[PDB]
């Protein structure tokens, strides 16, 4: 019931990020939520001698009609101590990504029972904004461990293992991983059976609240990395071979022995784009060898936990979005495609926002950290609207791509 | 005596790793010394300051400015060195309330509490750093030493500690008087209500007594203002608001000053006067950096100000906000990357107006600019009214649908409807997704010599048509564009174009409708004339006979 001593890194002041404007209904929701949190001692009002600030907003999570508060602790997380004192955080379970099913359980409400270092509380300051700068902003600071802070799972880590030491004692087949306010539970188990062991944990978490009700069902193994495909045709136009040669030349940056000599020789002469060309036997051979080259994975593609992960996203149209996760260019650690059943037939930014959340989820499962996104969207459009469709309690970093990349063709 | 409730003290520290101020007291004339001891004597016996001993090593200089007109002397402490050493405070001062956000209230009173900041106690542990010295006559005695017991003026933390304390005190009065509203900005208290003027001044009277409970004196017999009032460059009237009437300066050789005091002042007019344009006067600025340099007015400037000396002729007013009615925002394209907008709830009665200027960009189009302006008005509306307005846009629903479904970026504008007020935002060209059967295929290429800057651009087609043009003072990137221009210029209404220029693709795939480059603009004008254009890309130096038999033609 006592403090864990928490510092920042020397040479770094606390976060002083400005609160962005909020709709009237979001302010109202935050006032009601924070009034109850104040009554329960989780937060307390603060005076103007606290110069720190972290933005806050409010959303609605998946399949629920009640506002929830989210604090954008991204800046504070950068400035927070790294928690590898006696136990360096939580080593990532490489076995979680190879389980047939993984389910995500919100365990964040358990952080609200463990006090936070009274010396550190001043750094968690946030502001409920007023409309039109009419009233001053209502200022709070956290007394308990805050959701969205990277220190919260690190501090609760020791007290979380006792909570699961009975569960993983009974079920050594199950891999449980904690990231931020989420519990990731995976197993090689049958689908109906995997759901059964899960609320066994949910009931097992209520027993210790004496001294969190729905589930997201990921499937890591039912998914795989993605190869480069080449068309299979019986008649090729000039255009067809031109696109083929372009894709092969692009793939030759990733795979070494890719050759285009015999196919590009077919493109010599100034023929109509829609004219059919028979394939040279040497060209048919070259296309065949290129295919087998593309069936093996890239050689020497290694994950380096010392370097950032970068995620690129391309809008392909009709609700389809491609993406790649890499650390070095031309060295994809995962690629994928996300299409419909998103609810945004007419909203590009909702689809992109949901794509960002899913890619981050996959990235948390595989490596235990979030990637830096390169988003195909203007900064002004994204920063205006992404909080309208955000549902996760973590937030990644992102930059913006203003020049249309040629590679959208090759990943289509 | 009715007892006073103590105002809670805000703990204050100095910046980490910083001592206190130690500044010497400047030599004052004998008459000024006389005034300062007079002033400090009354405020000492008012409990505001107190003499300190020889212990306190900190010192802040103090001056006395005889006020103008009034034959009085008023005191001045220059806290600049102490402000540098004091901790940073929380910043509520982020914005200035906009008149169009105020709701229409029947009765509204405003009370200046420029008095009350001095009845607020200062943190005792911090008063030792407020020390100052009254220099004695002829410097023959030790200067009388003083320190502050309450929030000093000109001090860093005074405005934030004063407003924080005032908000604390106002909470239960507002909470238990929901039939009023109390806004608090700067040194003023805004109190509005929808009850009859009788019960208003009673609740005003009740508030002043509520503030007496903490020892904060309030203006009474008049001295508190009622609308209308001149405030922050606005004119707030009971039913309407407007900019302060503020009239353009006149010069024949216009300085930097001259329009730095005019676009900043034409920007002010644009928030209620519709259609104010500023561009042909701001180009005369960013291309200069001298705060006295003179610039003659360009030919399009005296045409634009002649319209700024034309909208500023009749008074136009804004209405206050009605939360029960919908918020409407309407946008008009003005030309040269200029956009004007009006926000209203009823026709003919704007809450406010405004403008948006394109971003500095190498290339652009109308849709991206309209999209950006929608985002600016969205954020401005959230700030002012707490909600997103419904938009009326000069773009057809099918134009927007084709745009966002085919644009390579993700894009979105909130709920909106088409308003048919030209000039309408349009898609000026649309590239084909597949090659065109029966259209001539132009294989284009260009190349330049980095040294001589001579180059060639041209094409070869499937019908045997060919052209190569010699060029001077050009780059590889320019010749690649010029090759495409030639093919567009020399082809029929439908044409397939094959290029290896990733530079050209990057420009055209971004779909500009206007450019800085005079060459890109020619290409755009040619695209607009076409019926179908399919632009294909192939990798260079693979000898793809189009981009080979014309690569061997443009480098020869
Ligand atoms: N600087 C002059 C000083 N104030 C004013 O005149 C003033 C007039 C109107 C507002 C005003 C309007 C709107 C807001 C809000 F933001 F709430 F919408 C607000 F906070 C204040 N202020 C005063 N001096 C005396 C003489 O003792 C009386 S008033």
């Amino acid at each position: 019931i006592e403090t864990v001593p928490v510092k920042l890194k020397p040479g770094m002041d606390g976060p002083k990020v400005k609160q962005w404007p909020l709709t009237e209904e979001k302010i109202k929701a935050l006032v009601e939520i924070c009034t109850e949190m104040e009554k329960e001692g989780k937060i307390s009002k603060i005076g103007p001698e606290n110069p720190y600030n972290t933005p806050v907003f409010a959303i609605k999570k998946k399949d629920s009609t009640k506002w929830r508060k989210l604090v954008d602790f991204r800046e504070l997380n950068k400035r927070t101590q790294d928690f590898w004192e006696v136990q360096l955080g939580i080593p990532h379970p490489a076995g979680l990504k190879k389980k047939k099913s993984v389910t995500v359980l919100d365990v964040g409400d358990a952080y609200f029972s463990v006090p936070l270092d009274e010396d550190f509380r001043k750094y968690t300051a946030f502001t409920i904004p007023s409309i039109n700068n009419e009233t001053p902003g209502i200022r709070y600071q956290y007394n308990v461990l805050p959701q969205g802070w990277k220190g919260s799972p690190a501090i609760f880590q020791s007290s979380m293992t006792k909570i699961l030491e009975p569960f993983k004692k009974q079920n050594p087949d199950i891999v449980i991983y904690q990231y931020m306010d989420d519990l990731y539970v995976g197993s090689d188990l049958e689908i109906g059976q995997h759901r059964t062991k899960i609320e066994e944990l949910r009931q097992h978490l209520l027993r210790w609240g004496l001294t969190l009700w729905m589930g997201y069902e990921l499937h890591p193994d039912k998914w795989t990395v993605q190869p480069i495909v080449l068309p299979e045709k019986d008649s090729w136009t000039v255009n067809d071979i031109q696109k083929l040669v372009g894709k092969l030349n692009w793939a030759s940056q990733i795979y070494p022995g890719i050759k285009v000599r015999q196919l590009s020789k077919l493109l010599r002469g100034t023929k109509a784009l829609t004219e059919v060309i028979p394939l040279t036997e040497e060209a048919e051979l070259e296309l065949a060898e290129n295919r087998e080259i593309l069936k093996e994975p890239v050689h020497g593609v290694y994950y380096d936990p010392s370097k950032d992960l970068i995620a690129e996203i391309q809008k392909q149209g009709q609700g389809q979005w491609t993406y790649q996760i890499y650390q070095e260019p031309f060295k994809n650690l995962k690629t994928g495609k996300y299409a419909r059943m998103r609810g945004a037939h007419t909203n590009d930014v909702k689809q992109l926002t949901e794509a960002v959340q899913k890619i981050t989820t996959e990235s948390i499962v595989i490596w235990g950290k979030t990637p830096k996104f390169k988003l195909p969207i203007q900064k002004e459009t994204w920063e205006t609207w992404w909080t309208e469709y955000w549902q996760a309690t973590w937030i990644p970093e992102w930059e913006f791509v203003n020049t249309p990349p040629l590679v959208k063709l090759w990943y289509q | 005596m009715v007892p006073i409730s103590p105002i809670e003290t805000v703990p204050v520290k100095l910046k980490p790793g910083m001592d206190g101020p130690k500044v010497k007291q400047w030599p004052l004339t004998e008459e000024k010394i006389k005034a300062l001891v007079e002033i400090c004597t009354e405020m000492e016996k008012e409990g505001k300051i107190s003499k300190i001993g020889p212990e306190n090593p900190y010192n802040t200089p103090v001056f006395a400015i005889k006020k103008k007109d009034s034959t009085k002397w008023r005191k001045l402490v220059d806290f600049r060195e102490l402000n540098k050493r004091t901790q940073d405070f929380w910043e509520v001062q982020l914005g200035i309330p906009h008149p169009a956000g105020l709701k229409k209230k029947k009765s509204v009173t405003v009370l200046d509490v420029g008095d009350a900041y001095f009845s607020v106690p200062l943190d005792e542990d911090f008063r030792k750093y407020t020390a100052f010295t009254i220099p004695s006559i002829n410097n023959e005695t030790p200067g009388i030493r003083y320190q502050y017991n309450v929030l000093p003026q000109g001090w860093k933390g005074s405005p934030a500690i004063f407003q924080s304390s005032m908000t604390k005190i106002l909470e239960p009065f507002a909470a238990q008087n929901p039939d009023i509203v109390i806004y608090q900005y700067m040194d003023d208290l805004y109190v509005g209500s929808d009850l009859e003027i009788g019960q208003h001044r009673t609740k005003i009277e009740e508030l002043r007594q509520h503030l007496l409970r903490w020892g904060l004196t309030t203006p009474d017999k008049k001295h508190q203002k009622e609308p209308p009032f001149l405030w922050m460059g606005y004119e707030l009237h009971p039913d309407k608001w407007t900019v302060q009437p503020i009239v353009l300066p006149e010069k024949d050789s216009w300085t930097v000053n001259d329009i730095q005091k005019l676009v900043g002042k034409l920007n002010w007019a644009s928030q209620i006067y519709p259609g104010i344009k500023v561009r042909q006067l701001s180009k005369l600025l960013r291309g200069t950096k001298a705060l006295t340099e003179v610039i003659p007015l360009t030919e399009e400037a005296e045409l634009e100000l002649a319209e700024n000396r034309e909208i500023l002729k009749e008074p136009v007013h804004g209405v206050y906000y009605d939360p029960s009615k919908d918020l409407i925002a309407e946008i008009q394209k003005q030309g040269q990357g200029q956009w004007t907008y009006q926000i209203y709830q009823e026709p003919f009665k704007n809450l406010k107006t405004g403008k948006y200027a394109r971003m500095r960009g190498a290339h652009t189009n109308d849709v991206k600019q309209l999209t950006e302006a929608v985002q600016k008005i969205t954020t401005e509306s959230i700030v002012i009214w707490g909600k997103t307005p419904k938009f009326k846009l000069p773009i057809q629903k099918e134009t927007w649908e084709t745009w966002w479904t085919e644009y390579w970026q993700a894009t979105w504008i909130p709920e909106w409807e088409f308003v048919n007020t030209p000039p309408l935002v349009k898609l000026w060209y649309q590239l084909e997704k597949e090659p065109i059967v029966g259209a001539e295929t132009f294989y284009v290429d260009g190349a330049a010599n980095r040294e001589t800057k001579l180059g060639k651009a041209g094409y070869v087609t499937n019908k045997g048509r060919q052209k190569v043009v010699p060029l001077t003072n050009t780059t590889n990137q320019k010749t690649e564009l010029q090759a495409i221009y030639l093919a567009l210029q020399d082809s029929g209404l439908e044409v397939n174009i094959v290029t290896d220029s990733q530079y050209a693709l990057g420009i055209i795939q971004a779909q500009p409708d206007k450019s800085e480059s005079e060459l890109v603009n020619q290409i755009i004008e040619q695209l607009i004339k076409k019926e179908k254009v399919y632009l294909a890309w192939v990798p260079a130096h693979k000898g793809i006979g189009g981009n080979e038999q014309v690569d061997k033609l443009v480098s020869a």
